[PDB]
């Protein structure tokens, strides 16, 4: 089966400054003849549904702040956010869709004020 | 009164007749498909984009770099892959580790010997413009051409038990220099060998000299190899030349059903059942006629380009007391009864539910390759292919035109079975607009009360 | 506007059964294949099943094989998720989930979530 | 020999897959055809009573 796997578990970002969620696989999700990094980036507050942020790995959707930007290639995928705030304090989960019949999700990392 | 007629236009074949006009036909077979290179029930082939299996296993430079390559319900190679073997030269035993890859989905690809580990021959060096990553000179990169280094190649004592529990592809290859001088330019000893041996293996290899003609710029060959590595099973290598030694395994993860398709097509994003060289089909009738070489569960092939069902009448049925087939009535398809009618409506949907039971049973075509000294097999295998495709779709069209036979006889007998039924109720060759529901509601409730309508008798014993 | 409110949750027995039931409002239901997401409570997002707009595609985590039968009616705008057989494993909140595009199964709107327990 | 043994097992199972469909159609004819002759001939009993 396809596993993803976060590098960090609870970053610690203050206020207003980088915060990046790593996020590898077990397989690269890459497929050479779309050039499409089937990825997926949400994002789930306390007692709140998952709220998805980055698809595609790189796309933006649509209501999503701009401080969100999603990157990386194959099995290393980042999700980057310009700056911290109050509102950004959730657990990110990474969900890859390569294997339709077995989506696996990542085990999420939470963001927390420093 | 009156069986039912449409100027529907579809015809049928039956045996005795090849063209018959039949108000509802469905049609059980498949021309069309997306043209599409198309997923297979959710997972995403491994679509080798202008690249070959031996050149993906051996790792091309000039193909797709693969890294950590996912499962695949299938392959796709070209007919003719632009990046073959780039160094030229065989693969030994190709066919057969394709009919082998045809029974897996995924590979794990594990690091059998470091390239650091070869600290007296130089790993680095083993490069080749005929196979250029990124401009730069370079080579195939799960196999490491040896070099010797100052000008000694000592013997290759290596050995690599499977110690993962799953099986494994362990790749290598024989250099083929042009010339002595060539063999002494690269490995100091003259005469050399790769002397390979597992479990269930034993080669000795010297490498076969010989002036040979330029391909790809370069007329040295490559011949390389494989050998499935069984778990707690070690292959020791054991070479002074000419070894083009292992990088990285294969491990087998999971062996299911997969198939190398020869389709040029690109990728569509799509998702189907069934998946064929020339497209997919989204159907569920139980033939088609696209390409043999299909792969999920799809429709099962047959080589003819028009296969349809009766399901419909074939417009005594013009003969005395049935006006004939009156275009006017619509509901039922006899005399406009439910008892007749909406049961053969009911069996159109077993009718084609019976041929998809029936011919269940048909030859799974499967995707063989054989190379250029086994023209006898593959001929063999091409007929037996043809053969077996040529005997099924003979019975699907006897199959159907015998059932389009009996389903149009079905449908001639219960009219006059209606009318038979029909003609013993009145007991009179009386034909018999104003007595609605008079003369006509006995008829179709099957109590006719003949003695009560005696005087019609009467009438036909005063006008006789 | 576009919203899926679940419904069908509470507390289950053991090897009990149970079938959920997400309402569709706001969108074409008929056109975004739609999926089921359980979280424990104390873990991360697990996918459950999942069905095509058709209903001609439909998939099922190796955990939930042979247990779950997602269907969908496309007249009624609702989708469900039949439960058989239930272990303790499945004390979760199942959310419900529409990916838009036909063949990628990123999840965009999702839905508030049923807690379902299964225990004594 | 995968390929050859991959080719004579479909091979094998290919023509015991047509042989098996000409028994299991033959006998369905047949019992077709059975049951019609016994259709027929009472028909043509009650013919000949007729
Ligand atoms: C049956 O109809 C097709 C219609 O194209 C025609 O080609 C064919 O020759 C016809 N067969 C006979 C026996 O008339
Ligand atoms: C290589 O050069 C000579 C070749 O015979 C050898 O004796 C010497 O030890 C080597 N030194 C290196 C690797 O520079
Ligand atoms: C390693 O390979 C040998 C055969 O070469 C086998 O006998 C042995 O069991 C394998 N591994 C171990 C350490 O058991």
């Amino acid at each position: 089966d396809i596993v993803m796997t976060q590098s960090p578990d609870s970053l610690a970002v203050s206020l207003g400054e980088r915060a990046t969620i790593n996020c590898k696989s077990s397989q690269s999700v890459l497929y050479s003849s779309n050039n499409k990094n089937y990825l997926a980036w949400y994002q789930q507050k306390p007692g709140q549904p998952p709220k998805l942020l980055i698809y595609w790995a790189s796309t933006r959707e649509s209501g999503v702040p701009d401080r969100f930007s999603g990157s990386g290639s194959g099995t290393d995928f980042t999700l980057t956010i310009s700056s911290l705030q109050a509102e950004d304090v959730a657990v990110y989960y990474c969900q890859q869709y390569y294997s339709t019949p077995a989506l696996t999700f990542g085990g999420g990392t939470k963001v927390e004020i420093k | 009164i009156g069986y039912h007629a449409n100027n529907s236009t579809e015809q049928v074949d039956t045996i005795m007749e090849k063209n018959v006009t039949v108000t509802h036909a469905q049609d059980i077979l498949e021309k069309k498909h997306n043209g599409k290179l198309c997923d297979l029930d959710g997972v995403k082939p491994l679509i080798l984009r202008d690249c070959s299996v031996a050149g993906w296993l051996l790792g091309n430079p000039m193909c797709d770099e693969f890294i950590n390559v996912p499962e695949w319900s299938y392959i796709v190679e070209k007919a003719n892959p632009v990046n073959d073997l780039c160094f030229p030269g065989d693969f030994n035993d190709y066919e057969e580790l394709k009919h082998l890859l045809s029974r897996i989905n995924h590979f794990e690809k594990i690091q059998i010997i470091p390239k650091s580990s070869w600290s007296s021959h130089e790993a680095s060096l083993g490069v080749s413009s005929a196979c250029p990553y990124q401009g730069k000179s370079s080579f195939f990169r799960n196999v490491v051409w040896l070099i010797k280094k100052n000008s000694t190649y000592p013997t290759i004592k290596r050995s690599y038990n499977n110690t993962n529990q799953e099986d494994l592809l362990v790749l290598w290859g024989i250099h083929h220099p042009n010339d002595a001088a060539e063999q002494t330019k690269l490995y100091q000893n003259p005469t050399t060998y790769i002397s390979v041996g597992t479990s269930t293996l034993n080669q000795r290899l010297v490498p076969r000299i010989a002036t040979r003609s330029k391909v790809n710029g370069q007329s040295g060959r490559m011949e390389f190899f494989w050998t499935i590595l069984k778990p707690n099973d070690a292959i020791n290598f054991e070479s002074n030349g000419n070894f083009i030694a292992p990088e990285y395994a294969y491990k087998i993860v999971k062996k299911g059903d997969s198939t190398i398709m020869k389709s040029e097509l690109e990728y569509g994003n799509c998702n189907t059942k069934c998946q064929t060289p020339m497209g997919a089909i989204n159907s569920s009738m139980p033939f088609h006629n696209i390409h043999p070489l299909t792969i999920g569960e799809c429709p099962k092939y047959v080589k003819s380009n028009r296969l349809v069902l009766a399901t419909g009448l074939r417009n005594g049925a013009i003969a005395g007391f049935i006006e004939g087939g009156w275009q006017g009535m619509v509901d039922g398809w006899y005399g406009a009864d439910k008892e007749s009618t909406q049961k053969a409506i009911d069996g159109v949907t077993n009718k084609v539910n019976s041929i998809i039971d029936k011919m269940n049973t048909q030859f799974e075509a499967v995707g063989r390759e054989f190379n250029n000294l086994e023209r006898r097999i593959e001929n063999l295998n091409k007929k037996m292919e043809d053969g077996f495709l040529d005997v099924w779709t003979y019975n699907a069209e006897l199959l159907v035109l015998m059932e389009n036979e009996r389903t149009l006889d079905f449908h001639d007998s219960n009219v006059k079975n209606l009318y038979d039924k029909v003609r013993l109720q009145l007991r009179d060759n009386a034909k018999e607009h104003k007595c609605d529901n008079e003369c006509m509601e006995s008829v179709r409730n099957g109590t006719y009360d003949y003695p009560q309508y005696s005087e019609e008798a009467r009438l036909k014993r005063e006008e006789i | 506007e576009v919203q899926l409110v679940e419904s069908g949750g509470g507390l289950v027995k053991p090897g009990g059964s149970l079938r959920l039931s997400c309402a569709a409002s706001g969108f074409t239901f008929s056109s975004y294949s739609m999926n089921w997401v359980r979280q424990a409570p104390g873990k991360g997002l697990e996918w459950v099943s999942s069905i095509s707009s058709s209903s001609s595609y439909i998939y099922y985590a190796d955990s939930v094989k042979g247990r779950f039968t997602i269907s969908r009616d496309n007249a009624k705008n609702s989708l469900y998720l039949q439960m058989n057989s239930l272990r303790a494993e499945d004390t979760a909140v199942y959310y419900c989930a529409r990916a838009p595009a036909a063949i990628s199964y990123y999840m965009d709107v999702w839905g508030k979530g049923t807690t379902v327990t299964v225990s004594g």
